[PDB]
RNA sequence: CUUUAAAUCCUUUAACGAGGAUCCAUUGGAGGGCAAGUCUGGUGCCAGCAGCCGCGGUAAUUCCAGCUCCAAUAGCGUAUAUUAAAGUUGCUGCAGUUAAAAAGCUCGUAGUUGGAUCU
């Protein structure tokens, strides 16, 4: 029941700096982009209905 | 069966009113013993002073030491055990500092592994634990 | 190539039966899914309601089979439900699709208030029961849609019901009983005697009698 | 059956039991539709006509299909009085 | 003991219709029972019936046409205004296209549609569909 | 496609059980 | 005591199920088709349609010859055909129940100035309205959710001070022409 | 200018004001419920996560991070109280053989209920 280890994993996690990327769209433009990605073309599909974040 | 008569309104209402007392939620919310035994006194949050840091052992299926703090509430001097949610967040707490403590989300019930702990620390030294956790704010000096 | 095994299958293949409704009119059991493919197999959509792993305890382990609950039906006036259990999920789904085709029933649609246009809701309040699960369908005004849980909503949409109120009681968490109860409620739509069905029935020639010569000579 | 405009909007008109008038369902496989051959009154032979009686599966389960069919035939003149 | 002879009559009719019988015997009879049966008949739900006169209280042999789904009594006889009639119709009737709620009003015993036509409330006796 | 079906039959009551059963149809 | 009025109301309803995939796809399709900003606009038009439908149902449960039914049904149908959602030939109470959400979304100023050829797309229509380039009759209208009446459809011009309809060059054109 | 008792704000006019248009949107999540990754690195029943079920004991879809993804969006999370969900207070409309439950058994006043019949 020792409290000696309290920030063990967060303390020992190798710090990685977030990259620099161009800003995401906001408001109506982001919704337009989502609608375009999901309803305009069938390029990102396979007939198997894969997921948006498929790492395979 | 139940009474179905044009003049049975009094009997039906009385039966409903007596039988409501056999509902645990109704009896809890309409007796006053639960309100008087509630450490917060019916409030949503309460400020207290940390008396010590404790490590509560998780329930039997799991194995961990949940970092909590014994805090004495300013409103009534009652001693409670408040969970310090995130990791390394017990390091942000020092002895005899003021912490704002909320419920654990289950309305007087223990939550998850932590046995008998129904409160969690929300603020320490007038700074939220989440602001200290993400580096947004630093402990007052 | 479909080679019929029953008299009804032979009559359907030889274009003697002109619709599913003549088969329904005489309550004949449909035992070949190719009949359903012939009559509706251009608008039927299938949907796997659930894959449920069931287990049988044995001496040296649990034998695990998978039960596929699959709803089917063109989204106009016809719906079926099929439950098939097998050691393989794909085989279970195939069997469940076949069984849902075999159990397709006609759905009677009615009007909530005034009768302008096509029927859009159930003709009356119907109730289906399956193992403590009670599902009640109540006629709803046009444009309200299906006010139901997702499991009965799928079947009500595949039945062609445009709008309907529903009530559920019991252990609806068991998807199989929930689906079977709403299927019973849907199938009871045409078994309900409403005053527009009081007209005496004009009996016609049954498919086995009206094309007996064709069956003999083919 | 009928909408306001008067056109018939049903998929089909289910038949009713000749005994109980209750609707025979689409998956009532214990229901029967039996034809009784009509006979020429002088020759006593099949004239090509028949009387059609539909009995639902409930009546057949109750064992009342015999009585119901006998009564339907009696009312049609098929069965002699008494 | 026996109370609400209309309840017993409607229960007998319902149980006989469930059994597929062509006739049902109702005893004892009453003015309310006869009026309810007449309201039922004008809508074609039961067909003709005969009142057997025994010199204490009547009996009724009701011919049954298998058009009746449910006949029921509403006990107690709640007093119903024209405003609450729609709520009662929604609760008790299977559809807005058929089914009748029978009420006793000062104009007599009649279905809910005739009560609306005569612009009167009353006490709900029962329903049939 | 059948990848989820096949990995489900390996461990019907494993860690990746509710996920795969839902991924089949939901 | 203050003269202030506290009368207000929420103009939308949050869905009961937050993560229903079919509802998400339908709302996203509406948003993309009509160039809306968020789900709250879809829910707003849904709330207006639902309130109209509820009023229509309540009137329909009345007696046909009841004077309140005549008066309020006539007013409701008149408003619906005034904003163009309801056809003048279809002016019965039960024809209100058959209206969709796209019927009301079509009457938005954004959709109208996209349809009348004023903008190249629906998002260009939104940015045109928000940038004070569109006027209804003589009034410069700045709200894309502005619901256009039938009698106001024929007057949607390109403003008299807009660079597209009034010929005063904008900041960018003037600044570029200065360097030229 | 207008506003207003001086004023401010909104509205109106002119000037300057946008290419990382850096004039840089966030809050929670990504096993199921419940939408969205068994991608990579770290840790190794520890630290922690987790409303619930559960994840973590060297290949963690669940901790800590990076990336990517989705949910609402100038908002979003948390605690408490409360309403619906709850037909889990049941008048509508629940239950009481075995899941919680009919008094050991009758009598009995108030209470509730009460057969046909009169144009």
């Amino acid at each position: 029941g020792s409290l000696a280890r309290a920030g063990k994993v967060r303390g020992q996690t190798p710090k990685v700096a977030k990259q620099e990327k161009k800003k995401k769209k906001t408001g109506r433009a982001k919704r337009r982009m989502q609608y375009n990605r999901r309803f305009v073309n069938v390029v990102p599909t396979f007939g198997k209905k894969k997921g948006p974040n498929a790492n395979s | 069966g139940k009474c179905r008569g044009l003049r049975t309104a009094r009997k039906l209402r009385s039966h409903r009113r007596d039988q409501k007392w056999h509902d645990k939620q109704y009896k809890k919310a309409h007796l006053g013993t639960a309100l008087k035994a509630n450490p917060f006194g019916g409030a949503s949050h309460a400020k207290g002073i940390v008396l010590e840091k404790v490590g509560v052992e998780a329930k039997q299926p799991n194995s961990a030491i949940r970092k909590c703090v014994r805090v004495q509430l300013i409103k009534n001097g009652k001693k409670i055990t408040a969970f310090v949610p995130n990791d390394g967040c017990l390091n942000f707490i020092e002895e005899n500092d003021e912490v704002l403590v909320a419920g654990f989300g289950r309305k007087g019930h223990a939550v998850g592994d932590i046995p008998g702990v129904r409160f969690k620390v929300v603020k320490v030294a007038n700074v939220s634990l989440l602001a200290l956790y993400k580096g947004k704010k630093e402990r007052p000096r | 190539e479909w080679m019929p095994v029953t008299k009804l299958g032979r009559l359907v293949k030889d274009m003697k039966i002109k619709s599913l409704e003549e088969i329904y009119l005489f309550s004949l059991p449909i035992k070949e899914s190719e009949i359903i493919d012939f009559f509706l197999g251009a608008s039927l959509k299938d949907e796997v309601l659930k894959i449920m792993p069931v287990q049988k305890q044995t001496r040296a382990g649990q034998r695990t089979r998978f039960k596929a609950f699959v709803a089917i039906g063109d989204y106009n006036g016809h719906v079926g439900l099929g439950v098939k259990c097998s050691k393989e999920v794909a085989t279970a789904i195939r069997g469940a699709i076949i069984l849902a085709k075999l159990s397709i029933v006609p759905v009677r649609r009615g009007y909530w208030g005034n009768k302008i246009g096509k029927p859009h809701t159930v003709p009356c309040k119907v109730t289906g029961r399956c193992g403590s699960v009670l599902v009640r369908l109540i006629p709803a005004p046009r444009g309200t849609g299906i006010v139901s849980a997702p499991v009965p909503k799928k079947l009500l949409m595949m039945a062609g019901i445009d709008d309907c109120y529903t009530s559920a009681r019991g252990c609806t968490a068991t998807l199989g009983n929930f689906a079977k109860a709403t299927f019973d409620a849907i199938s009871k739509t045409y078994s309900y005697l409403t005053p527009d069905l009081w007209k005496e029935t004009v009996f016609t020639k049954s498919p086995y009698q009206e094309f007996t010569d064709h069956l003999v000579k083919t | 059956m009928q909408n306001d405009a008067g056109e018939f909007v049903d998929l089909y008109v289910p038949r009713k039991c000749s005994a109980s008038n209750r609707i025979i369902g689409a998956k009532d496989h214990a229901s029967i539709q039996m034809n009784v051959a009509e006979v020429d009154k002088v020759t006593g032979r099949f004239n090509g006509q028949f009387k059609t009686y539909a009995i639902c599966g409930a009546i057949r389960r109750m064992g009342e299909s015999d009585d119901s069919i006998l009564r339907l035939a009696k009312a049609d003149g098929i069965v002699s009085k008494n | 003991v026996r109370m609400n002879v209309l309840a017993d009559a409607l229960k007998s009719i319902n149980n006989a219709e469930k059994r597929g019988k062509r006739q049902v015997l109702i005893r004892p009879c009453s003015k309310v029972i006869v009026r309810f049966l007449t309201v039922m008949m004008k809508h074609g739900y039961i067909g003709e019936f005969e009142i057997i006169d025994d010199h204490r209280a009547g009996k009724i042999v009701v011919n049954l046409t298998g058009r009746l789904n449910k006949c029921g009594v509403i006990s107690p006889r709640f007093d119903v205004q024209l405003k609450d009639l729609e709520k009662w119709q929604n609760n008790l009737l299977p559809s807005r296209q058929f089914g009748f709620i029978v009420l006793t009003t000062s104009a007599g015993i009649m279905d809910h549609e005739e009560a609306r036509r005569k612009h009167t409330g009353g006490k709900i006796l029962g329903f049939f569909f | 496609f059948s990848e989820w079906i096949d990995d489900l039959e390996a461990d019907p009551k494993g860690k990746f059980a509710q996920n795969l059963l839902k991924k089949l149809t939901g | 005591p203050v003269a202030r009025s506290w009368v207000c109301r929420k103009t939308y309803v949050t869905p009961r199920r937050p993560f229903e995939k079919s509802r998400l796809d339908q709302e996203l399709k509406l948003i993309g088709e009509y160039g809306l900003r968020n789900k709250r606009e879809v829910w707003r038009v849904k709330f207006t349609l639902a309130k109209i439908r509820k009023a229509a149902r309540e009137l329909l449960t009345l007696d046909e010859k009841d004077p309140r039914r005549l008066f309020e049904g006539n007013a409701l149908l008149r408003r619906l055909v005034r904003i163009g959602v309801l056809d003048e030939g279809k002016m019965k109470l039960d024809y209100i129940l058959g209206l969709k959400i796209e019927d009301f979304l079509e009457r938005r100023l954004q959709t109208q100035v996209f349809k009348l050829g004023l903008a190249k797309s629906i998002h260009h229509a939104r940015v045109l309205i928000r940038q004070r380039h569109i006027r209804v009759r003589k009034q410069v209208v700045n709200i894309p959710s502005f619901i256009v009446r039938l009698d106001s459809q024929k007057h949607i011009d390109f403003s008299l001070r807009s660079p597209y309809g009034g010929g005063r060059p904008g900041r960018v054109k003037r600044k570029n022409a200065k360097k030229g």
